[PDB]
C-alpha cells in the first residue's frame, strides 16, 4: 500500500507508526459541597446605576450553570472567551460578578473593545476579556407610570476609562475656561443625566438588566467549578487524566522531587507539564508520555 | 538528546567495535605489507627495507 | 558539529511553546474551552507556524 | 539621606511553578542591582509607595512590629493595616482614621481613631515567633497585593550583608485599593532601630535553578555589557 506496487524488492521499508492506547479515564476534583449564592445575583432586587456598578467576588463553592442554559427569561446570552456549553467541567480560580442597569439600545456597546458613551465613559470591557455577559428586559419593575428617575449616568469627562474602574464623584464639568465653581453656566455642564423610564416608552427606551461575569485562569489553585464527579486513581499504566481542567494522556508514577508548599505543577523543560500535585493526598505524581514508536517491515 | 515527545534518534549501523577493528586491520596491513595489500594480495616484508 | 546539531534540535523543540497569535499555545486548552466551529480558526494558526 | 548600596538583593519566585536544573529568563518588577537604598532609624517619616517597595529590618530590632498603608489619613478612602501581636497578626482593611505617631512597665496599642465600611477581617497565623535578619517585598498589580519574605540569621547589625536570597509568596489578597503612601509602626514601653527602603523598576532578569528547585544565582540583563553577553 505504501510503495504503490503489487511487487516489492528485497529490503527494509518504514510503513507507519503506533501508539499505546489508554485503558481508563480518571477525573479528580477537590471534595467541596457548598453552593455559592447565585440566588441574590439574578433574583435579587436591589441593584445600582451605570457608574455605581456593583462589585461581587464569589469563591469557595461549586456551581451549576445549567440554570443559565435553560432559563428562557434571559433575553440575550453571548459568551466569548469560552464556549457556553463547556463551563460545566472547566475549573476556575475565581469569578467576578458585576451588576448594573442599561437602557436597551446601548447593549451592543457592552462588548470587548467596543466604543461608545457608556463604553468609553462608564464601563469599558477589555480586549482579551475571558468571561460572559447576560441581559434581559426589566421594564415591568424599573419603570413607574409617573416615571422613575433614580438611575443616572455620567457622560462628560476628558479621557477614556480603564477596564476595571469606578467613579461616583459629580464635580462640575469644566467644558470651558470659565471657573464656574459648582454653578452650571453656559460654559459648564453637570456631568450626570437621568434616563426617563416610563412604561409608555418604546422597547429601545425600556430599561434592561445586565449582569457581567468574568473568569481568569492563573497558575493558582482553582476554587470554583462544576459538579463533575471524581474517581479513584490508577498508577503505572497509560491512562487519560483530568486535574482541575488540565487534561492529557500519560502514565502516573511516584516522584522523588520535592515541591514547595505553594507549588502545584512543574514545567521543567520547554514548558512541558511533567509533575502534578494530587489535590487529595498532596503527593507529586510524575507525568510520562505514553509509549510510541515507528514500524519497519523486513521482506526478502 | 533526552527523551521527550515527537522525535527519536536511530543508532548507527556500524558500532565503535567494528570501526576499531577496521582501523586495527588497516594498521596491521600497512605495517606488515607496505602498499602491496592495497593493490592486491598482501606481501610480507620487513619494516627496514 | 555536535553543538550545532544539538542547538538546532533544541531550538526546534522550544518552538512548540510559541503562541502564533492564538489565545493559548496548548491545543488541549483550545479544544476543551471552545466549540469547534469557531475553534478551527484558532487551530489553523498554530498549524501553520509549526 | 544616608543612602546605601543594595548589594544584589531582593529577588523572588515570579510564577509559582516548579522548575529544576534549568536557566530561565523573566521580565517583571525587580529591585535593580547595586542601587541606592534609603536608611532610617528615633524617627519614621512618611514615604510614597511608587509602584512597589522593598523592606528590611536588622536583627534584634524588636521595635518594628507592623506596617500601615494608605492614601490619606482623613478616612476618606479605603486603607490597609497590618499589626503583629503575641498571638496573631491583625490584618484588617477598613476606612480607618489613624493616629499620626502611634506606638505598640509595658504599654500596648494606641493606634486607631475611627472605623466604617469594613470588608476583610480574617485573623491569620503570625509570621514571626548574631540574630535573625528580616526581608519583605510588596507590590500591587490588578488589585492584588502579593507579600514576599524570608527570615535568616546574620552576624552584623548596621549593614546589609552580602550573599543571595529569594523570597516566597506567603500570602495574597484582592483588596483592589489605590495605594500611594505608607508608614512603618514601632513599639514603645511606658529605641532607634534600622530599616531600609527600596523601589522596584521593571527589568528583565535571568534566573538559575539548582537540582532541588530553589533559586541559587541570578544576573541582571541590563546592568553591565558583560551581563548583556551573559
Ligand atoms: C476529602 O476527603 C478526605 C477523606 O475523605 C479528607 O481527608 C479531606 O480533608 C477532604 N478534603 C477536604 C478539602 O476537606
Ligand atoms: C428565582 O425565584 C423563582 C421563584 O422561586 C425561581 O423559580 C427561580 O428559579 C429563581 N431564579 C431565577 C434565576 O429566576
Ligand atoms: C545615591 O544617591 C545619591 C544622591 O541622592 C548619589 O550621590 C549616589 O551616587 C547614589 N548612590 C549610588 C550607588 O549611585
Ligand atoms: C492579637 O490580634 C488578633 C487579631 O489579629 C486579636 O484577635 C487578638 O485578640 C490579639 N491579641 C492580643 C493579646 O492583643
Ligand atoms: C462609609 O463611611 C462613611 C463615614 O466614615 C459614611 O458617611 C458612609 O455612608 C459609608 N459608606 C456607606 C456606603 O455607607
Ligand atoms: C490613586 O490616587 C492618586 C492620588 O492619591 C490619583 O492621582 C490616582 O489617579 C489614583 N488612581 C491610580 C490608579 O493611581
Ligand atoms: C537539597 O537540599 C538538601 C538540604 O536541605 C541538600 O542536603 C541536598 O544535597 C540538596 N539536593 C538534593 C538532590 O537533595
Amino acid at each position: 500500500c505504501t510503495l504503490k506496487s503489487f511487487t516489492v524488492e528485497k529490503g527494509i521499508y518504514q510503513t507507519s507508526n503506533f501508539r499505546v492506547q489508554p485503558t481508563e479515564s480518571i477525573v479528580r476534583f477537590p471534595n467541596i459541597t457548598n453552593l455559592c449564592p447565585f440566588g441574590e445575583v439574578f433574583n435579587a432586587t436591589r441593584f445600582a446605576s451605570v457608574y455605581a456598578w456593583n462589585r461581587k467576588r464569589i469563591s469557595n463553592c461549586v456551581a451549576d450553570y445549567s440554570v443559565l442554559y435553560n432559563s428562557a427569561s434571559f433575553s440575550t446570552f453571548k459568551c466569548y472567551g469560552v464556549s457556553p456549553t463547556k463551563l460545566n467541567d472547566l475549573c476556575f480560580t475565581n469569578v467576578y460578578a458585576d451588576s448594573f442597569v442599561i437602557r436597551g439600545d446601548e447593549v451592543r456597546q457592552i462588548a470587548p473593545g467596543q466604543t461608545g458613551k457608556i463604553a468609553d465613559y462608564n464601563y469599558k470591557l477589555p480586549d482579551d476579556f475571558t468571561g460572559c455577559v447576560i441581559a434581559w428586559n426589566s421594564n415591568n419593575l424599573d419603570s413607574k407610570v409617573g416615571g422613575n428617575y433614580n438611575y443616572l449616568y455620567r457622560l462628560f469627562r476628558k479621557s477614556n476609562l480603564k477596564p476595571f474602574e469606578r467613579d461616583i464623584s459629580t464635580e462640575i464639568y469644566q467644558a470651558g475656561s470659565t471657573p464656574c465653581n459648582g454653578v452650571e453656566g453656559f460654559n459648564c455642564y453637570f456631568p450626570l443625566q437621568s434616563y426617563g423610564f416610563q412604561p409608555t416608552n418604546g422597547v429601545g427606551y425600556q430599561p434592561y438588566r445586565v449582569v457581567v461575569l468574568s473568569f481568569e485562569l492563573l497558575h493558582a489553585p482553582a476554587t470554583v467549578c462544576g459538579p463533575k464527579k471524581s474517581t479513584n486513581l490508577v498508577k503505572n499504566k497509560c491512562v487519560n487524566f483530568n486535574f482541575n481542567g488540565l487534561t492529557g494522556t500519560g502514565v502516573l508514577t511516584e516522584s522523588n522531587k520535592k515541591f514547595l508548599p505553594f507549588q502545584q505543577f512543574g514545567r521543567d523543560i520547554a514548558d512541558t507539564t511533567d509533575a502534578v500535585r494530587d489535590p487529595q493526598t498532596l503527593e507529586i505524581l510524575d507525568i510520562t508520555p505514553c509509549s510510541f514508536g515507528g514500524v519497519s517491515v523486513i521482506t526478502p | 538528546a533526552q527523551k521527550f515527545n515527537g522525535l527519536t534518534v536511530l543508532p548507527p549501523l556500524l558500532t565503535d567495535e567494528m570501526i576499531a577493528q577496521y582501523t586495527s586491520a588497516l594498521l596491521a596491513g600497512t605495517i606488515t605489507s607496505g602498499w602491496t595489500f592495497g593493490a592486491g594480495a598482501a606481501l610480507q616484508i620487513p619494516f627496514a627495507m | 558539529v555536535v553543538n550545532q546539531n544539538a542547538q538546532a534540535l533544541n531550538t526546534l523543540v522550544k518552538q512548540l511553546s510559541s503562541n502564533f497569535g492564538a489565545i493559548s499555545s496548548v491545543l488541549n486548552d483550545i479544544l476543551s474551552r471552545l466549540d469547534p466551529p469557531e475553534a478551527e480558526v484558532q487551530i489553523d494558526r498554530l498549524i501553520t507556524g509549526r | 539621606p544616608a543612602y546605601t548600596n543594595s548589594f544584589t538583593r531582593g529577588v523572588y519566585y515570579p510564577d509559582k511553578v516548579f522548575r529544576s536544573s534549568v536557566l530561565h529568563s523573566t521580565q517583571d518588577l525587580f529591585l535593580p542591582f547595586f542601587s541606592n537604598v534609603t536608611w532610617f532609624h528615633f524617627d519614621n517619616p512618611v514615604l510614597p509607595f511608587n509602584d512597589g517597595v522593598y523592606f528590611a529590618s536588622t536583627e534584634k530590632s524588636n521595635i518594628i512590629r507592623g506596617w500601615i498603608f494608605g492614601t490619606t489619613l482623613d478616612s476618606k478612602t479605603q486603607s490597609l493595616l497590618i499589626v503583629n501581636n503575641a498571638t496573631n497578626v491583625v490584618i484588617k482593611v477598613c476606612e480607618f482614621q489613624f493616629c499620626n505617631d502611634p506606638f505598640l512597665m509595658e504599654s500596648e496599642f494606641r493606634v486607631y481613631s475611627s472605623a466604617n465600611n469594613c470588608t476583610f477581617e480574617y485573623v491569620s497565623q503570625p509570621f514571626l515567633m548574631f540574630k535573625n535578619l528580616r526581608e519583605f517585598v510588596f507590590k500591587n498589580i490588578d488589585g492584588y497585593f502579593k507579600i514576599y519574605s524570608k527570615h535568616t540569621p546574620i552576624n552584623l547589625v548596621r549593614d546589609l550583608p552580602q550573599g543571595f536570597s529569594a523570597l516566597e509568596p506567603l500570602v495574597d489578597l484582592p483588596i483592589g485599593i489605590n495605594i500611594t503612601r505608607f508608614q512603618t509602626l514601632l513599639a514603645l514601653h511606658r529605641g532607634a532601630a534600622a530599616y531600609y527602603v527600596g523601589y522596584l523598576q521593571p527589568r528583565t532578569f535571568l534566573l538559575k535553578y539548582n537540582e532541588n528547585g530553589t533559586i541559587t544565582d541570578a544576573v541582571d540583563c541590563a546592568l553591565d555589557p558583560l551581563s548583556e553577553t551573559k
